[PDB]
């Protein structure tokens, strides 16, 4: 008979009744509603698969023993936590079990979110809670999860074994035709799959240590997880620390450890007529999330009753409060970069590129763009790149590149070779990771000029098209462009036109829809304000902004102004 | 008689008497009569039982490492065979002075019958870490017969590998009973259990291992760029890797100099991944054993840009110091010292003291050196006090002496040379790593020189492209990359001094200034403060530069200037514990000082005219200036001595505003 | 075009405290029993062995009933499986041989001396053939009965040095047991060793086929092997059953010491072959440990 | 008994210095070992003699450790395993082979002690034939020298070298369709090495020095002897050859205690109209010293000048290979045409003239190396 985990029990017996036993007080009436018994009646409405449990009420219980041993041993102790929610939904819900339907328990709200340098080995088989940038992810791919295996000779079928990580075979065989336990072999059709991504995430910008690279994880997303992350925006995961076979560790420098097998009770003769298999253990940390959150790419759909939907009812009231607003514009146009003093035209500018226009397609099907793309030119330190900082640290889906340090694969997309393999990806360059958002490039001027015929190629596309080796594909690149420049000399020269400073091509400039110059003109007052604004600035720090709006509300104010089409 | 382990000159026993005993009765005044060091003996320093008082002091903390000097050992008597034994045979030595140190920690709470239970010191696991185990010999000087000993090498931190799962113990279940067992790893290899050791379950090749259920070790691989005391004929520079383990692991950056103690190992490596043939030759390598951070000669890293790092350090709880610990005389002596009223003086003339006069070039930096205030918005804003210097100057000023100074004086920072280097070679690029055969990430100068100061010679003879990088790094301090292999935005926080020529390589009175420095405007902008340097003939000045660089070859080995390690720890000081703010009458009298100058440039490029940078530049001065004098407050003669030096370094004193020419006679005082 | 590396061993270490069961301890006390053994005041098998290397008589002839007086343990290891045990006490004869041949004829005035050969009588109760049992497979048995016939001397093979045919691989293999009847346990190998063991490091698909082996006979060495048959004495048999007879092997100094006619005591292994009546039958002999004359014909 | 062998026991290298050729004309002996061979004369008939070659280093390993005998320890019988090496690579041995786990039934597991195994610090350098070697119209050709034991770190690349050492044969390399039939590669086992220029740094005050530079002092004016025998093939120049010698003694190096360094050696420029025999007194200058390297104006180019980022295969990394300012390190480049350098160029003499240092910061390389050349 089977031996069981006397401690795995009690886990399993405190979580069944963690499953019912939880109740909340109401916060408009003060009822005591039990959240998880609701849940589970609500997945049995909709055939949902996953059960969301915040990990706060799990700590609730007892003296913080469950959520503790939980959190430790979450790869130990999770085969009991689905056995307790199987019990619970057989309870309650019988009709969930019957298509056996797999259920995905997943855990948010921990206490603690881990940076990816904060990765240790004692926490390999740890729920824990980390955060990083989508640089990558792939298509949506059937694992073997419950296979169907039939043995050569007997050629009976057998299902239900479960696979753990690697695929593995059946020693059993419980026909009684057979005397050999090795051979083997899989239908794949029989077999039960189930879904899988893997992203890669990269470390956060201010995450990253003083003279360090950015270093990556690759984090998997099975069953509803899928599909949640998407590439250039910041992803909280949680889940659990695990643990992958690396080949790469062969030349590393120190001992490697190997696994021999053992022989001390294996009776043997020298009859005649002595070889031995030892297998490397060399892994990588991976991470298994369960629980997939989008934070915000910036600091702080396109039908406007989705999105209303989703405010409370105090916030639209102030949403239509600024809609009410006779001066509205002036207030929008005042709140863009309030640490620029002066310049109206090019806020009014930055303002309406965020905002957009609409696109458009004739019956030929020539498609007119409704992004609008803006050029600031002119002397040095006019805030040029003020602006440019402000609106990739405000608008979302906003990337802030260098002309110089960019790549013509680095800004519209690469493929790329990984660890030696055969295989090849893609991964998204500036322009996607900025589509339906703004690409902000500073110093155009200083960028190559293939980088420069690579670009106008998506500018008039809107597409980034893909020939390179063996992988051909065409890519979306529906972006506004907020470039900054600096005329041929340095200075802006009168004397001569636009196209005389710039020494961008003439298909770059031809689309940009706004060319902002910005002089500089020593006057006594101007400059004295100024100062007066800039050390104002560096003495008061935060308190010294104004603006009309925050940039939470001019954010939604902007969001709701998206959804008309005028 | 005497038991020794085999291949060894070691007793357990007599090393362990011998430690216990160096332990107990180790004096500092043991190691001052060592380094023939009398005069500086004192009472209260030396007298005291040392390695008591740090083993008391361990107690308290609850750390567990000991850092222990090699040299005290040869200092004691009775321990003189003891530090051969250790730097010869460190894996048998360390583990018995482990042993000693977990004894004393129990002999000193039962002896003296403190109040600390006997459990919880038991439980804990006592580690020493040797360091200052001999002289940094050169790393391929190493012979084979050098294989697990104790050395010391000095390098910089080019790029380390991601933490890697070691596998310590092997967790196995069985596939038909559910048992479970537990294996310890024994030098590298788990025997896997042929079959099931319940005495039910018999089944062979049952036993499966589960990945995620055993226990791993932390173990990292750091490529360290060697900078040996010593370098023979014809020697490139050459990287090592150097592996540590537990919490040593991500304790060191990119770009930061350390002194790495380890032993010396060595492995055989498999030629192919599917055979088990290895290849005779073996690969060298250091396991680590301390890591030094701290140097008195050079400043400390500024801990601005290691605060989540110092925060991972406690958590880790690796007890290394990125900082060096002030006592309470010296910061009283830094507290007098900042009393002086030839305070600026007294600091700007110890700078380089075999550079002579160049005084106001010495202020600006030092100031650079101090920096301006860090300020970080609540709302994401930052501004860094960063102070960005250009030397431009005629031959023969010393300004590649003042560079490699500031090189030798920063904690990580980079020297790099015109046409020596490229913008991709400063910024970051992919290079493929020769142990994984992988494609892996390394910074380029300017991020390894972050919170420290890039020097560049030959300023002028950098090319456009490469010079057009350094545009972010002077203004935001960061570079934003978007290549194929990082779309990222990196922190170089960086100062940087840069030294150039003249266009005739030496400077033109006929030509203006502009002309003669022979840089774009947005580029000359961005530095603080531009200094021309130039070459005055005069009696008096050339006579007594003269006489100052024959006085250095009197002797073989060569007013009153302040010693470079209480320099660097004064400054260290004044950067982690002064944050001065602007106050009303430095405000006004800046926004007058930059009205002024605005207006200045009004008149008739030949010029350069007052840009808004300028009056940043002018808030950064007048904060390092306050941060100098350790004052919290910028008031208004900081900022009048910000104003005096940015006008002092151009020499706008002597050039004429209208033409814009320098003339060399009339005002010009060398 | 370089050498075999070598590979060597030298004691170090205490290692594990030794076991029982282990090779080297039970040859050891063998060892031990030879050499220290008295039977009134003389060391009799010391003694023994030191003439019989005089006379070139490459065996010992041990009394099994002094087994128990000197030590249980290795008795009831020998008595229970003779197989594995036999070999370990011809190894401790010719070690202790080995000691004897180097002192003595250096001392008295190349030389190879083989592995000894274990004669062992009892004086213990005597089986009769036909209450012979399945529960004797693989034991010593004491038996007696009548020889009826010997058959020729055949030639077996210990040292043979063999040659690969094409690859010309020169290998040599020893045999010490010949205990198996008509079977090879040990026979040529089925392809060159050459490639496994890869000595040389030049290694100039090359395969050299099956059986590539060629014994070279004016370097090999052989001994003789005897068949004999034991029958019940013809005194005790039932009227109308045919008496039963066995086979019996004898090999090296056990050969031609017995003539058809002579009753004998016999000491041997109970053993089992097979040959080409039921599924799983296989014919009982015994392998000749020690032969007994009850009478000596004149 | 079991013992260990006189290879486990031996604290020494044994090496075979080749007899003179002054010594075997006193016996009317004629010494094969003797006579100097270039690189295209070692035939395959010259195995496994000891020869001498004459030729310059290219090329030199870094020392490493090459296992000879591999030591094992085994737990179950205390006994230590040893396997002899000879070849690039082994199989490790893995269960113990001792003659008590031998008969035993219970054999013991081996385990690899670094410690107890015997190891030789290894180098493998490539010696070049000389040009005066090289046949008419012919590329010169390289051999492999293997450097074991206490020779290793006397080979330097640059260096005109006599190497005496074994011819030896080795495992066949390159592609096996190519190979007819037992093809061998070749390397020289070195036993001993004689420079042709000795280093100023090895120079000690013997008593045979000392002899001849007392008969140099005493025989006085040694300053204008010195420099009037520099290239004596050249007349005149009297201050030229005295600015030369100048250049080859240098001054001394001051070292600041504040870590500030001024250089001591000399840099020196010959301008002047074509035909005085400048580009022969540099070639004059750059035999005499020991560490000369000479150099066209166009024909070094700047990565052969600084540095580059090469990968090693005998040792199997990346290091970083000089360029010719670093083989003249604490030597004399010779730069002939310095008005038709490049600009690049020009900027790495220019940090090496004074800083002595180069400084590269590309995408292979972020270092500094010191470049301590006196320039001429
Ligand atoms: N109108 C302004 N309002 C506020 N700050 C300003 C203004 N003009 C300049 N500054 C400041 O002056 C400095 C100029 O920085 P940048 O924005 O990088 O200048 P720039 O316009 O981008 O010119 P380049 O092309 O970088 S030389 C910053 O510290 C700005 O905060
Ligand atoms: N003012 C000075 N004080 C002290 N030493 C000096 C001074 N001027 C020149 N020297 C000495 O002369 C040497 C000349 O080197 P540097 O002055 O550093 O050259 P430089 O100033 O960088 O000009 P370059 O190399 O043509 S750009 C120094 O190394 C000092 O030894
Ligand atoms: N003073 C001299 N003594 C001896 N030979 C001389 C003298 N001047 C010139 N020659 C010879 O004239 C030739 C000049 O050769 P070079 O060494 O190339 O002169 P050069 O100064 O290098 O001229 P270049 O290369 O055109 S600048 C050689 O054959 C010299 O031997
Ligand atoms: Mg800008
Ligand atoms: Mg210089
Ligand atoms: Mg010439
Ligand atoms: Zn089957
Ligand atoms: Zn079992
Ligand atoms: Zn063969
Ligand atoms: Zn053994």
């Amino acid at each position: 008979k089977k031996v069981d985990d006397v401690t795995g029990e009690k886990v399993r017996e405190a979580f069944e009744q963690f499953l019912e036993d939880f109740s909340v007080q109401s916060t408009d009436t003060g009822e005591v509603e039990k959240v998880y018994r609701a849940q589970i009646e609500f997945m049995k409405i909709y055939d949902l698969n996953t059960i969301y449990i915040d990990y706060q009420h799990l700590s609730m219980r007892e003296n913080g023993a469950l959520a503790m041993a939980i959190s430790e041993q979450y790869y130990r102790f999770l085969p009991f936590l689905q056995k307790g929610l199987r019990r619970v939904v057989r309870k309650y819900a019988p009709e969930l079990l019957n298509t056996e339907r797999v259920f995905q328990i997943s855990f948010f709200n921990l206490p603690t979110v881990h940076r990816i340098r904060d990765i240790r080995s004692e926490k390999i088989g740890s729920l824990l809670s980390i955060s990083g940038t989508v640089t990558r992810t792939s298509e949506v791919r059937p694992e073997l999860y419950k296979a169907s295996f039939t043995c050569d000779m007997c050629r009976a079928i057998v299902d239900n074994v479960e696979q753990s990580f690697k695929y593995t075979e059946p020693t059993f065989c419980p026909n009684p035709s057979c005397e050999n336990r090795a051979f083997w072999t899989l239908n794949v059709t029989r077999s039960r799959f189930l879904d899988w991504q893997k992203v890669r995430i990269q470390e956060n910008a201010n995450e990253i240590p003083t003279g360090s690279m950015p270093r990556t994880l690759d984090v998997i997303l099975r069953g509803d997880s899928v599909e949640r992350a998407k590439p250039g925006d910041r992803c909280k995961f949680t889940g659990v620390e695990i643990v992958v076979p690396d080949v790469t560790q062969l030349g590393l420098p120190g001992v490697k450890p190997s696994s021999t097998l053992d022989t001390r009770g294996i009776s043997k003769t020298t009859e005649g007529l002595r070889s031995l298999g030892v297998r490397d253990l060399t892994y990588k940390i991976s991470f298994l999330a369960c629980h997939v959150i989008s934070i915000g790419s910036n600091i702080g759909e396109r039908d406007q009753e989705v999105f209303l939907n989703s405010l409370s009812s105090d916030e639209i009231n102030e949403l239509k409060e600024m809609v009410k607003d006779e001066h509205i514009y002036d207030k929008l146009v005042r709140s863009i970069a309030p640490a620029v003093f002066g310049h109206e035209a090019v806020k009014k500018g930055i303002l309406l590129q965020m905002l957009g226009g609409v696109h458009k397609s004739t019956v030929e099907g020539i498609k007119l763009r409704g992004d609008i793309n803006i050029c600031v030119v002119g002397d040095p330190s006019t805030s040029k790149s003020q602006f440019l900082k402000y609106v990739v640290g405000f608008a979302p889906r906003s990337v802030y590149t260098s002309g110089k340090a960019s790549s013509a694969a680095g800004l519209t997309a690469a493929v790329v070779r990984d660890e030696e393999g055969g295989d090849y990806t893609i991964e998204a360059g500036a322009l996607m990771l900025a589509d339906n958002g703004i690409c902000c490039i500073d110093e155009f001027d200083k960028m190559d000029i293939s980088d420069q015929v690579a670009i106008h190629e998506a500018m008039e596309q809107q597409t980034i098209s893909i020939a390179k080796a063996g992988i051909h594909a065409t890519l979306n690149a529906r972006t506004s462009i907020l470039a900054a420049a600096n005329p041929v000399g340095g200075r802006y020269n009168r004397k001569l036109s636009l196209r005389g400073n710039l020494n961008m091509t003439a298909p770059i400039m031809s689309r940009f829809d706004l060319f902002f110059v910005i002089l500089d003109d020593c006057n006594e007052k101007i400059d004295t304000e100024l100062a007066s604004h800039i050390v104002d600035l560096h003495m008061k720090r935060d308190e010294a902004i104004e603006p009309p709006f925050s940039a939470e509300q001019l954010r939604r104010y902007i969001k709701y102004a998206r959804t008309f089409k005028p | 008689p005497l038991r020794i382990i085999w291949g060894t000159n070691v007793s357990i026993q007599e090393c362990t008497t011998n430690f216990r005993n160096f332990l107990m009765s180790f004096k500092y005044k043991f190691r001052k009569i060592l380094d023939e060091r009398e005069e500086f003996i004192n009472n209260t320093t030396d007298e005291e039982l040392y390695y008591i008082k740090q083993l008391n002091e361990m107690r308290e903390l609850g750390t567990s490492n000991l850092n222990l000097d090699a040299r005290n050992l040869l200092a004691y008597k009775q321990t003189e065979d003891l530090y051969h034994q250790l730097l010869n045979y460190p894996q048998e030595v360390i583990s018995i002075m482990d042993q000693t140190i977990k004894d004393c920690m129990v002999s000193l709470i039962v002896d003296n019958n403190l109040d600390y239970d006997l459990d919880e010191i038991e439980t804990k696991f006592y580690k020493v870490r040797p360091y200052n185990v001999g002289s940094c010999k050169g790393m391929r000087e190493l012979n084979p017969n050098d294989i697990d000993k104790l050395i010391n090498l000095k390098g910089l931190v080019l790029r380390s590998t991601p933490v890697i799962p070691d596998m310590k113990v092997a967790f196995f279940k069985c596939n038909v009973c559910d048992h479970t067992m537990a294996v310890e790893i024994d030098r590298g290899v788990i025997q896997e259990p042929a079959r099931c050791e319940r005495i039910d379950c018999n089944e062979p090749n049952s036993m499966s291992l589960i990945h995620n259920r055993c226990s791993f070790a932390d173990k990292q691989v750091i490529k360290l760029q060697e900078t040996p005391d010593f370098v023979p004929d014809g020697q490139t520079p050459h990287s090592i890797s150097l592996c540590v383990y537990d919490e040593l692991v991500d304790s060191c950056r990119a770009g930061d100099r350390i002194e790495v103690t380890g032993t010396f190992r060595s492995i055989p490596i498999r030629a192919n991944s599917r055979q088990r043939v290895l290849k005779s030759l073996y690969k060298t390598y250091v396991d680590v054993v301390h890591v030094k951070k701290v140097s008195d000669k050079r400043l400390d890293v500024d801990t601005s840009t290691i605060e989540q790092e110092l925060m991972q350090n406690k958590v880790d709880h690796n007890e290394v110091e990125e900082v060096r610990q002030i006592t309470d005389q010296d910061l009283a002596k830094i507290r007098e010292v900042a009393a002086r009223e030839d305070l600026y003086s007294l600091l700007a003339r110890s700078i380089a003291p075999s550079i002579y006069e160049l005084e106001d070039v010495k202020k600006g930096i030092l100031l650079q050196l101090f920096g301006g205030t860090n300020k970080t918005f609540t709302k994401g804003g930052r501004y860094r006090g960063d102070i960005n210097i250009l030397l431009c100057g005629d031959p023969s000023t010393s300004k590649s002496q003042i560079l490699q100074y500031v090189h030798k004086i920063t904690p990580r920072g980079v020297y790099t040379s015109g046409k020596g280097s490229s913008a991709v070679g400063l910024t970051a690029y992919i290079t493929r790593d020769v142990d994984t055969k992988q494609l892996v990430l390394e910074s380029g100068a300017l991020v390894l020189s972050d919170g420290g100061v890039c020097c560049i010679d030959e300023f002028d003879k950098m090319s456009d492209s490469t010079r057009s990088v350094l545009h972010e790094v002077m203004e935001q301090q960061t570079i934003s990359i978007a290549k194929a292999g990082i779309i990222t935005t990196l922190n170089a926080r960086s100062s940087i001094l840069a030294s150039a020529n003249p266009i005739g390589s030496r400077y033109n009175p006929n030509l203006p200034v502009t002309e003669n420095i022979d840089l774009p405007p947005p580029l000359l902008s961005r530095f603080d403060l531009v200094y021309l340097v130039l070459d005055k003939v005069d009696e008096k000045n050339d006579r007594e530069l003269a006489k100052h660089l024959t006085n250095l070859y009197l002797e073989d080995k060569p007013d009153d200037v302040l010693p470079v390690e209480f320099l660097t720890m004064y400054i260290s000081y004044a950067k982690e514990h002064i944050h001065p703010i602007i106050t009303e009458a430095a405000k006004t009298e800046l926004v007058r000082a930059y009205v002024g100058m605005r207006k200045m440039g009004d008149d008739s490029e030949k010029r350069i005219t007052a840009t808004t940078r300028q009056l940043e530049s002018m808030i950064r001065l007048a904060e390092a200036h306050a941060k100098m004098k350790l004052k919290n407050v910028v008031e208004l003669e900081d900022v009048q001595e910000a104003v005096r030096l940015i006008r002092s370094a151009i020499k706008d004193y002597a050039t004429d505003p209208k033409t814009g020419k320098i003339d060399m006679n009339l005002v010009q005082t060398g | 075009s370089f050498d075999r590396p070598e590979i060597y061993s030298a004691p170090v270490l205490q290692g594990e405290s030794p076991n029982d069961d282990d090779n080297t301890e039970i040859i050891k006390s063998f060892k031990n029993f030879i050499l220290e053994f008295r039977l009134d005041s003389q060391f009799i098998y010391r003694d023994q062995l030191r003439n019989n290397i005089l006379v070139k008589n490459y065996s010992l002839t041990v009394n099994m009933e002094h087994l128990i007086g000197y030590n249980e343990d290795i008795y009831k290891k020998l008595s229970d499986e003779p197989s594995d045990i036999i070999p370990l006490f011809e190894t401790a004869i010719t070690q202790v041989a080995k000691r004897i041949s180097i002192l003595s004829r250096a001392q008295s005035a190349l030389n190879s001396l083989p592995t000894f050969q274990l004669i062992l009588n009892s004086n213990a109760n005597q089986i009769p053939l036909r209450d012979l049992d399945s529960e004797h497979v693989s034991k010593i048995v004491r038996l007696s009965g009548i020889i009826i016939s010997t058959s020729v001397l055949s030639s077996r093979a210990t040292y043979l040095s063999i040659m690969c045919r094409n690859c010309r691989h020169t290998t040599s293999i020893t045999i010490n047991n010949f205990n198996s009847i008509t079977g090879n346990t040990v026979s040529l190998p089925r392809s060159c060793l050459s490639t496994i063991e890869s000595e040389s490091s030049m290694a100039n698909k090359k395969n050299c086929g099956p059986d590539p082996y060629i014994i070279i006979h004016e370097s090999s060495k052989f001994i003789d092997q005897q068949f004999l048959k034991l029958q019940e004495i013809p005194e005790l048999v039932p009227v109308g059953e045919m008496p039963r007879n066995l086979t019996m092997t004898c090999d090296r100094y056990l050969t031609n010491k017995v003539i058809p006619g002579t009753r004998v005591t016999i000491v041997g292994i109970y053993s089992i072959y097979n040959s080409k009546s039921g599924v799983a039958i296989r014919t009982p002999y015994i392998k000749i440990l020690g032969i007994q004359s009850d009478v000596e014909t004149s | 008994t079991e013992l260990f062998p006189p290879n486990l026991t031996r604290r020494y290298f044994l090496y075979f210095k080749p007899l003179s050729q002054n010594c075997a004309r006193r016996y009317r002996k004629k010494a094969i070992s003797s006579k100097p061979l270039s690189v295209r004369q070692i035939k395959g008939d010259f195995l496994g003699q000891l020869i001498t070659v004459r030729g310059i280093i290219t090329r030199v390993s870094d020392v490493k450790p090459a296992v000879e005998v591999i030591a094992y320890t085994c737990d179950q019988c205390g006994y230590e395993v040893f396997q002899e090496v000879n070849s690039r690579t082994f199989t490790p041995l893995s269960e113990c082979t001792s003659e008590e786990c031998s008969q035993n039934q219970t054999k013991g597991q081996l385990f690899m002690s670094t410690r107890a195994s015997k190891f030789s610090a290894f180098q493998e350098c490539k010696i070049q034939e000389l040009s005066q070697q090289v046949p008419v119209g012919h590329i010169p050709r390289s051999l492999n020298i293997h450097v074991n034991g206490t020779l290793v770190r006397s080979l330097s690349p640059g260096d005109i070298v006599d190497v005496t050492g074994i011819f030896l044969p080795a495992p066949y390399t390159g592609f096996k369709a190519l190979k007819a039939g037992l093809l061998t590669e070749t390397y020289l086992e070195a036993q001993f090495v004689r420079q042709h220029k000795k280093k100023f740094a090895s120079f000690s005050l013997t008593s045979d020095v000392e002899e001849r530079v007392m008969e140099l002092i005493t025989s006085g004016d040694v300053y204008n002897r010195l420099a009037k025998s520099i290239a004596p093939e050249i007349y005149g120049n009297l201050d030229v050859k005295k600015a030369l010698l100048l250049l080859l003694v240098g001054g001394v190096d001051k070292r600041v205690g504040d870590g500030m360094k001024i250089r001591g050696d000399i840099n020196v420029c010959l301008m002047g109209d074509p035909g005085v025999a400048k580009s022969q007194l540099l070639k004059a200058i750059c035999k005499i010293s020991p560490r000369g390297v000479y150099t066209t104006g166009k024909g070094s180019s700047g990565v052969g000048l600084t540095a580059a980022v090469m990968k090693d295969p005998v040792t199997d990394e990346m290091i970083l290979e000089g360029g010719a300012l670093v083989l003249a390190d604490n030597g004399i480049c010779c730069i002939d045409e310095f008005d038709k350098m490049d600009e690049s160029d020009r900027t790495a003499i220019h940090e090496v003239m004074e800083q002595q240092t180069i400084s590269i910061s590309k995408a292979g390389i972020n270092t500094t190396l010191n470049a301590r050349t006196s320039i001429l």
